[PDB]
């Protein structure tokens, strides 16, 4: 049903941010107001939702969206 | 000696979501109680408790906050905002650190404390949520409060069990009595009607098992009583000290004049026999408010429909009040409500602080056949219109714990 | 005005099961810290803690009654027993209403919340134990102690997290100072070394992750530092009103001379910056006592080895010491205990008054290489002797919590 | 390895007393120290050890060392 699509429903429901707020170049500190522990929340919500497990090395590099977007993209197939 | 005064009352109960709509439901008799649908309770020998209905937070508190906090913390925040709207206080930079909280819960946040430990035991410690720990643990309701109003006064949580509402509130007024602080919001939060919470009183063999008529369950002093019943919910009161609310032009609802503590010192599985910590409590409390006894008109008794606690609680009155004792009316509304632990002595004494402004005492229900020596005035099934009462006492009772009771003044 | 003092002491501490143990092995720099083995520690980011040693029981407490405790309430009643032997204080009939407790802690009993909820996950209801709720909840370390020794007095839990045992001693000592108690017992107990715990704290990216050398992971105001490190154990003092000490001709470790409280008002996910909330605790705890903190000649701090908190209670002594800042002996003893977190104030206050007879201050082990602006004098890797000490300072700061702040005086 | 003899160790450790005090006439709450949640504790470890379930109106009869070795009795073949 979209990854692009179901990452930034994702994001928009941990942050508590409507869907048109979450842009591809939006950082989730920055520009969505999550702190430290709300982007570990977040990452977790990522894992949970697409079965997947994201290291701690990488899960740091997952700032913005679009590297959440990037991120989901190659590690399926 | 600096005097105590309440400012402001904020609620959330079985029977009620505010103040007002809970006090009248009290006064009418209305029962809170109700089978649980939140989880299956086939295996459990309980099946219902004092749920908080239609609870609706998200004006007050956004889905992203929410999810980083158990209910009972929901409860509490939700009801002291309620008490710091009511009490009209305009905080400030140069009054923020005059004001605190005082806040407990007996049990804190079963509901999360379960999720989280499934999540670990389905997969491990990297399922464990990063605010499993503040969404849980019972000092946060005041976390949450100090920080929403900026209060940078003294805080504490006070962690007693079924005691611990009465001891927030009236250590509250000893910090403001002291001089450590102008104000204080103080009173409780419960949210034990889970899994845990259920099976756990329930392994206790504590709780009623009448499931087939859950509104008849609490019945305090009454031959059939079998236990008490749980309920959920938060009451908190803001307490000022009484120069400070009078130059601001505060509504006062009463003055916190007594404030008495007692432990019991045997094991709930031991005897109960004459109540003497109740007694004690109750004693240190007259003293403290340099009163007799005979001038209480009504006591919020502990009441929670067990055997052998209900007995005890009033041999304990008895003794406190000699010869009045056939005269001063005693009531107990988790009769309604069903017990709400740590935040049954916040909620009861808002209970008695509008029994002292309306002149009214809500009854003990479902009593309908007292026991052999319960001969005092328990106001069975409706409410009692008074005249003249001008001091309530709150009581709460462990019967194999802490024991705290609290006076309120008229005016 | 009523004094305080305090007459007993009682410990159990990663460096040792008693007070005079556990204070050698501070003063000479001893580390408690080591792996856990007492659960698979595969998955968890953090695999060490400090670990009570050794932990025999027995003989104060049966088999029988330690299965329904979950271990930190062990540790309470033992450190407690200890406290009141070393009190040599004789309760009877006569003063069991004058005699209480303030005993908290900061999670409580994790170790058997996760047993039953196990339980109940594999077999449901039936298989939680009766003693569920009497095993985990943290009033219960003061609920076996006042049922040990008869005691009737005042009975009050404060779960105030990392500040819980400055907080009831310091309303211990409020209640003594009231005239509601002549003599209390006050601490904290705690044992968050669990699945729970470790994977609770490690959820929230506060844990130290240095599993290759767990006795350099607690260093606190060093530039290496990367979080804090749990520890479990239990610290109890006797408080006693002045003239009943010296009429019954008790011990006197020092006089507890000042007590103060506030409150962050910002979520630890915010900046702490100043430490404005821990100044003010300290300067209320100055007034308390009405002393100059001049005279303050060592500072228990609160140093938990966190990147932001370490720095901004560098700032918070800076400004309440203001010119004295740079000759005020400050040292966290975490860096060798970890962090006792509901404890954590208890046994520091302990460390505190056996600073004072002994004119000695523990050292801030594995301090190598301070940060830029972290230039007070936080004893460095050994202990430092003293002479002329009349006054030391213990903290507990929340840094996104509530604070607290105690004053001890010698003699 | 003997019901009889296992049932007994169970009692035995559960209230705390040593293997001679455990004689078949012993009640659990007069003679042997229990309380009421001890007597619920000790039921639940007598359906721990043998795979049984044990109602509510049953347990509560269970009130002797005998009555928990009778019960255990007729109930496995």
């Amino acid at each position: 049903s979209t990854i692009e699509e179901r990452v930034k429903k994702i994001i928009g429901e941990q942050l508590g941010v409507k869907q048109e707020e979450v842009t591809n170049n939006a950082s989730f500190v920055e520009d969505l107001g999550a702190d430290s522990l709300d982007t570990v929340e977040l990452v977790m919500a990522l894992e949970e939702e697409f079965d997947t497990e994201i290291p701690d090395e990488e899960a740091e590099k997952i700032t913005t969206v679009q590297a959440a977007i990037d991120y989901i993209n190659g590690h399926q197939a | 000696k600096r005097r105590v005064v309440v400012t402001g009352l904020g609620m959330l109960s079985p029977v009620g979501n505010t103040v007002e709509s809970t006090w009248k439901a009290l006064l009418a008799g209305q029962s809170g109680i109700s089978l649980i649908d939140h989880f299956d309770t086939s295996a459990y020998a309980t099946k219902f408790a004092g749920l908080v209905k239609d609870f609706n937070c998200e004006d007050i508190i956004s889905r992203k906050e929410q999810r980083k906090m158990d209910a009972f913390i929901q409860y509490g925040i939700v009801a002291g905002v309620q008490a710091m709207q009511d009490s009209g206080l305009e905080i400030t930079e140069e009054n923020a650190t005059r004001i605190g909280a005082a806040i407990g819960s007996g049990i804190g946040g079963l509901g999360l404390i379960e999720e989280n430990h499934t999540s670990l035991m389905n997969g491990g410690p990297r399922k464990i949520s990063p605010f499993f720990v503040p969404s849980t643990i019972v000092n946060m309701v005041a976390g949450h409060l100090t920080i929403m109003y900026g209060l940078r006064g003294p805080s504490i949580s006070i962690a007693t069990a079924c005691t611990s509402g009465v001891h927030n509130i009236g250590h509250a007024a000893r910090i403001i009595a002291y001089g450590d602080a102008d104000v204080m919001v103080a009173g409780g939060a419960e949210k034990a009607s889970t899994p845990l919470g259920v099976g756990g009183f329930g392994a206790a063999r504590a709780l009623s098992t009448r499931n087939d008529n859950p509104q008849a369950a609490s019945r305090p002093w009454d031959k059939e009583r079998d236990g008490f019943v749980l309920g959920d919910g938060a009451g908190m009161l803001v307490l000022e000290e009484y120069e400070h609310a009078k130059k601001r032009g505060a509504k006062i609802y009463a003055e916190l004049v007594g404030f008495g503590m007692s432990s019991d010192a045997y094991h709930m599985t031991s005897p109960p026999e004459n109540g003497a910590g109740a007694a004690l409590a109750m004693a240190n409390a007259l003293r403290d408010a340099g009163i007799e006894a005979s001038q209480i008109g009504y006591v919020n008794a502990h009441g929670t429909s067990t055997p052998a606690g209900d007995k005890a609680e009033a041999q304990a009155v008895k003794t406190i009040f000699g010869e009045a004792a056939s005269r001063v009316l005693v009531s107990s509304t988790k009769s309604m409500t069903g017990h709400l632990l740590g935040a049954a002595g916040a909620v009861e004494s808002i209970y008695s602080i509008l029994a002292l402004r309306d002149q009214a005492v809500p009854p003990t229900i479902n009593l309908d056949n007292p026991d052999e020596g319960c001969d005092l005035d328990f106001v069975p099934h409706e409410a009692r219109q008074v005249s003249g009462m001008e001091y309530t006492l709150c009581n709460s009772f462990g019967f194999g714990g802490t024991n705290g009771s609290l006076i309120f003044k008229k005016i």
